[PDB]
């Protein structure tokens, strides 16, 4: 209700609070504005097909958002570059769009680099503990939890571990047990730290929703004064109800969060460290980099790449014929992006070679940002470059305690 | 067999001011480092630099003027931000950080160009061959 | 309308099949989105799949039928332009019976598409002068496969050679083309799996195998018989297989025994020879990847080292056209109705009469590409082609202008108005894949959905459209077909195997491969399970010599 609360929100519809994965709030808050005309659009999942199949939708009737409601687990897509390039960036239309933490991230860095209009697009943010690549969940299924993958119903990671409700039952397998075999959410979700997205203007999720309300309200938190207005009113005009929050679920809140955290910081060191040390990185680095094909799906599907055109297509950087690419390929990449990467995953999972894209990325961005101090994603803040300081360049020049850039700058 | 391959991109308002001064006064030093000379080192682009170690470049080398004496106002400002931000990347791909630096060399220094200059060259001797010429093959 | 529609599709630029989204805004096709749910690519697309959106609507697209007239195309009606083309047709069909014409269709085209043009050219005059690019194009290697096992498609599949020791690309470029299924090479080496690249030139494909072999090139019969000489010299052969599911080892005895040295031929010097005989021998479970006799050579080892039925082993010779194995398999050849099913014998012979509600089929062997286009002025004149462009395809090229200017009455139907258009007499406007809806058939033999996005551009017509127009005119029953369904459904009756391939079916992400023949079976991903497609069941292998050309 105002910039900050943290609410519990179920649906009044009946319908909608079923179909919701907790109490149907991000399908009613869409409903409701879509209809009472404060967006001209809602961007939303829904399914395809299966559940697996999870299929991006422009919707601008309100009765289709009964068919957006539930997540999907199986979706491991970036919202914000699709408005860029079939919404014209929404620069003359209001939307209202549901996105994880690495779509809030993707959003920031889109209008950082002024792609976007977040004057426009309303975000409305979910919590994400992880995605699995869709295919990787049907081979989970048929090997480890011995079900054919077409039985399955409905399927979520609740607790740290991977639910699934067939038809006989549901079943139950630990998350990491499941990473450790060589399955389970995506390698940069592993990583992720962007659990809460409180960059967004609303935040949902069923973490902190404890009691007569396990699985019938979602956890709201107000971390705007769009969303303010948005939740006032749709609760004004009833098409949502809002009880204030349990302190001991914002406790627990609290806790799962900080425990995801331990967990992606875990993950990333173990990542970067199996990836080597010293002229072993570059021989790693370089023989897997060799496989380019030059599909350029990483840079069309990086958030960060919005170039006309990229560096990698001139013919003074890469020989336009050769096709074992040269190394510049990738370091024209890290050159570009490894000061802002959002970790999204979409460079690596994309890859008809399988090069470890986000993992050779993400590797340089972390040290890139505890060494200028710039987290990507979260706000208006301008790209390093793009904002160079007087007063900081000498403190980083002093710092060295040298009169030139040479040595003294790492540990 | 072996000679380093050591490239400087050199700004005209103090470093090539500088080398000329060094070679005006006769100071000595080894043959190993040849310069490009844009204007300022805010013209040095990353993939410039990278470009060159992916050549061959056993060493790089970028010298500008002090800090507050560039030409234009800040253009240097935004080289050593632009030149740390490679020392995090070389040292990430594992090649040798120290196969890149950046020197800050008034216009009258001709003396420290000379000092740069075989201080570069020993370094990079000490450093051996650079490690992308075989890891291409 | 619509803004931002997501509609899933097949690639149509070789036979992997990788499914795509393709973006649909105020119907028009406005880019290519990843389809991370397919089985055949994650979401993964080379650049041909990326950018499979831009030729869809560009301003060359054929939108009306051309008559020629006294020279240069004049725009003519729909009905104006099949009158006249039935009425030539007819003429020539009346004049010099079923051998005066002649059909051709293009590995391009959906399924139904090319069923419907082979029953267009046997229901209505008899003729099996019916025949595709793949002809011309790289491989008549499914003749030797076909004469190997039985079934001239790839034993397994894609994700299949995940599942060996000893992936053999040999001779392949499967990186450059298929870039999607040499993913799966990637894969497995990453999974740490020999892998042994023969091409004779040093490939992106032979940059990921652990060992790399040179050989001279047109030589794969000498490199093949020498490897088969030291595996049956120290033994390895698979006595089980042999004795009893292949025929013929006497006769490659004798063939491969004078293989011992052959440096000569192939620059294979005999110690790289043992190694990569002997690993791919002592291998339990070993792949071979192909890109007459060069294949039946390839059939010749893996039937000699046991290496057919069964996960993670076989042979995938890659086909290259999105839909070559769907054309053959509806039966766009002069010797097979469909689901390869021989004119030669009389049974399925009356079988297609009494379905197809037609008397006296020909029972001849047609003329292939090149055989109609020298015989172009003699006793072939009038000849419909579907998507072809032989003046720029066909080596000799002038030799191609002038008999095709040798003929009365050619018709072409194409998208785009090409070098050949200006031999026709008419030109009837087609749609692409992206407004057809029809199916392809990988080269893993999986059926896949193509789905409508868009509406031809202007007047143009899909494919069963257009011949289905073109029969009405004509007087011939059976063409009533409306849909890719119906069509699909009267391939499914005439076709023993398909039969359970319904479209309920293939709406499944995952596809259907093609020996289905109930329609609660779920597929047949590996081939010759436990018994071959041969008179006795069992594979036969053949000794062949190397002639020096
Ligand atoms: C992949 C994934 C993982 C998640 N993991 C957690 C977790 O660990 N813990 C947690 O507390 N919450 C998690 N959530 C969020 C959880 O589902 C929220 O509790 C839920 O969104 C609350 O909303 P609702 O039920 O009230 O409304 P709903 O009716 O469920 O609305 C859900 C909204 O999310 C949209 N959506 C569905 N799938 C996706 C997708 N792949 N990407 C983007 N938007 C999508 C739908 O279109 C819909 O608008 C996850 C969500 C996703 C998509
Ligand atoms: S990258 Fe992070 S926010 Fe995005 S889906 Fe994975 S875990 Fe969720
Ligand atoms: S997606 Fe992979 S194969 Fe394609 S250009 Fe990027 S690194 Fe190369
Ligand atoms: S480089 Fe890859 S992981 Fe990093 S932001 Fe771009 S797409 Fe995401
Ligand atoms: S790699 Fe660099 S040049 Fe290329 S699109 Fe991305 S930001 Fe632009
Ligand atoms: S691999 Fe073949 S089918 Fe797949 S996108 Fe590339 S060209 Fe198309
Ligand atoms: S003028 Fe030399 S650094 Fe700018």
């Amino acid at each position: 209700a105002a910039k900050g609360d943290m609410l519990y929100a179920w649906a009044k519809d009946a319908e909608i609070q079923k179909k919701g994965e907790c109490g149907g709030a991000v399908t009613a808050l869409l409903k409701h504005a879509l209809e009472t005309k404060m967006v001209d659009a809602v961007v939303a999942i829904k399914k395809g097909k299966d559940l697996y199949d999870a299929v991006p939708t422009v919707i601008t009737n309100p009765e289709d958002i009964i068919q957006t409601a539930g997540s999907l687990h199986c979706g491991t897509l970036l919202i914000p570059k699709l408005i860029k390039k079939y919404l014209n960036g929404a620069k003359d239309m209001k939307l209202a769009v549901t996105c994880k933490g690495c779509d809030a991230m993707a959003f920031y860095e889109l209008a950082k680099r002024n792609q976007i209009n977040l004057d426009n697009i309303i975000m409305i943010g979910v919590n994400c503990g992880g995605s699995v690549s869709p295919v990787t969940a049907r081979k989970m299924i048929s090997n480890k939890f011995g079900v054919d993958p077409d039985t399955v119903h409905k399927e979520e990671i609740d607790k740290g571990q991977f639910i699934i409700e067939y038809e006989g039952g549901h079943k139950g397998i630990k998350i990491d047990e499941l990473e450790e075999e060589g399955y389970g959410r995506r390698s940069n979700c592993r990583r992720c730290k962007m659990k809460i997205p409180r960059q967004a203007d609303i935040a949902a999720g069923n973490w902190g929703v404890i009691g007569d309300k396990a699985g019938k309200a979602t956890f709201l938190e107000i971390c705007s004064e769009k969303g303010a207005n948005l939740v006032n009113s749709a609760q004004s005009k009833g098409a949502l109800e809002i009880s204030p929050a349990d302190p001991k679920g914002i406790d627990i809140r609290a806790k799962v969060e900080k425990a995801m955290f331990n967990l992606g910081d875990e993950w990333r060191h173990r990542d970067f460290e199996g990836m080597g040390k010293g002229k072993d990185r570059l021989k790693l680095m370089m023989s897997e980099s060799s496989k380019c094909i030059k599909c350029y799906a990483c840079v069309e599907a990086c958030p960060i790449c919005y170039c006309i055109e990229c560096s990698t297509k001139k013919p003074w950087y890469i020989a336009p014929g050769v096709l074992p690419t040269s190394f510049m390929f990738h370091l024209i990449r890290f050159a570009h992006v490894s000061d802002s990467c959002i970790n999204c995953g979409q460079c690596e999972e994309l890859c008809p070679m399988e090069i470890p894209n986000a993992l050779f990325m993400h590797s340089q961005q972390v040290e890139i940002e505890k060494m200028f101090g710039h987290i990507p994603g979260q706000d208006m803040t301008p790209p390093i470059h793009a904002f160079v300081e007087e007063k900081a360049e000498r403190a980083r020049l002093d710092a060295t305690g040298t009169d030139s850039i040479y040595t003294n700058i790492f540990t | 067999d072996w000679k380093p391959q050591i490239l400087a991109i050199i700004c005209n308002w103090c470093s090539y001011a500088g080398a000329d001064l060094a070679g005006g006064a006769r100071i000595q030093y080894p043959p190993t480092v040849r310069a490009i000379r844009v204007m300022c080192t805010g013209r040095v682009d990353m993939l410039f630099i990278l470009k060159a170690f992916v050549e061959g470049a056993d060493g790089v080398l970028v010298s500008g003027c002090h800090f507050g004496d560039c030409h234009y106002l800040e253009g240097n400002y935004k080289a050593a931000k632009r030149m740390f931000m490679i020392k995090n990347l070389l040292r990430n791909i594992g090649l040798d950080d120290r196969r890149f630096r950046m020197t800050f060399v008034s216009a009258s220094e001709g003396a420290k160009w000379g000092m740069v200059m075989e201080d570069v060259t020993n370094t990079i001797k000490e450093l051996g061959p650079s490690p992308i010429k075989e890891f291409k093959k | 309308s619509e803004i931002m529609k997501y509609v899933a599709t097949t690639c149509p630029y070789c036979g992997v099949g990788c499914t795509l989204n393709l973006v649909v805004s105020n119907g028009k096709v406005v880019g290519v989105e990843p389809n991370q749910r397919s089985p055949i690519n994650e979401g993964k697309l080379c650049p041909k799949g990326v950018t499979c959106w831009e030729h869809i609507h560009s301003p060359d697209r054929l939108t009306t039928p051309l008559i020629k007239k006294d020279g240069k195309f004049i725009e003519a009606s729909w009905d104006e332009a099949l009158d006249l083309v039935a009425k030539n047709l007819k003429v020539i069909y009346d004049k010099h019976g079923p051998k005066g014409l002649g059909f051709q269709t293009s590995c391009r085209t959906v399924n139904e598409d090319c069923y419907i043009f082979q029953k267009f050219a046997r229901v209505g005059f008899k003729t099996n002068n019916v025949d595709n690019c793949a002809r011309i194009c790289h491989g008549p290697s499914v003749a030797g496969l076909s004469l190997s096992f039985g079934s001239g498609a790839a034993t397994n599949g894609f994700e299949d050679a995940l599942n060996a020791d000893l992936i053999l690309i040999w001779g392949s470029n499967a990186v450059e083309a298929h870039p999607l299924a040499g993913r799966r090479i990637a894969q497995a080496k990453k999974k740490g799996i020999q892998i042994i690249a023969v091409d004779p030139r040093y490939t992106m494909t032979a940059r990921l195998a652990d060992t790399y072999v040179r050989f001279n090139p047109s030589t794969h019969i000498a490199l093949a018989n020498s490897m088969m000489y030291w595996i049956i010299k120290e033994g390895l052969e698979d006595k089980k297989f042999i004795q009893d599911r292949v025929n013929g080892f006497e006769d490659l005895k004798k063939t491969v025994e004078n293989y011992a040295d052959a440096e000569a031929i192939h620059g294979v010097p005999l110690d790289v020879v043992k190694d990569i005989a002997f690993r791919y021998a002592k291998a339990k479970n070993a792949v071979i990847i192909y890109c007459t006799d060069n294949v039946r050579s390839m059939g010749n080892l893996a039937l000699l080292t046991g290496n057919v039925g069964r996960e993670g082993v076989g042979v995938n010779p890659l086909r290259g056209q999105n839909n070559v194995q769907g054309a053959c398999d509806m039966g766009a050849y002069p010797n097979v109705y469909s689901g390869y099913q021989k004119c030669e014998v009389a049974e399925n012979r009356a079988k297609m009469e009494k379905a197809w509600s037609v008397t006296n089929l020909p029972d001849w062997y047609g003329a292939t590409l090149t055989e109609q286009i020298n015989q172009c002025g003699d006793e072939i004149k009038g000849m419909y082609i579907l998507g072809l462009n032989p003046v720029v395809t066909y080596p000799s090229s002038n030799h191609v202008k002038a008999q095709l200017e040798k003929l009365d009455f050619l018709v072409v139907q194409d998208i785009f108005f090409t070098e050949t258009c200006q031999y026709a007499d008419v030109i009837l406007p087609g749609a692409c894949f992206a407004e057809k809806d029809g199916t392809f058939t990988s080269g893993e033999r999986r059926i896949n959905r193509v789905r409508k996005a868009v509406n031809p551009p202007g007047q143009a017509k899909e494919d069963i459209h257009i011949i289905s127009e073109l029969a009405a005119k004509m007087g011939f029953k059976g063409f009533e077909l409306p849909t890719a369904k119906d069509v699909w459904d009267d391939m499914r009756a005439v076709t023993p195997s398909m039969f359970g391939a319904t479209y309920e079916k293939l709406e499944r992400p995952e596809g259907i491969c093609w020996p289905c023949p109930t329609e609660e079976h779920p597929g047949t991903p590996i081939l010759h399970r436990e018994k071959f497609a041969t008179a006795d069941g069992k594979g036969n292998l053949f000794g062949i010599d190397y002639r020096p050309p």
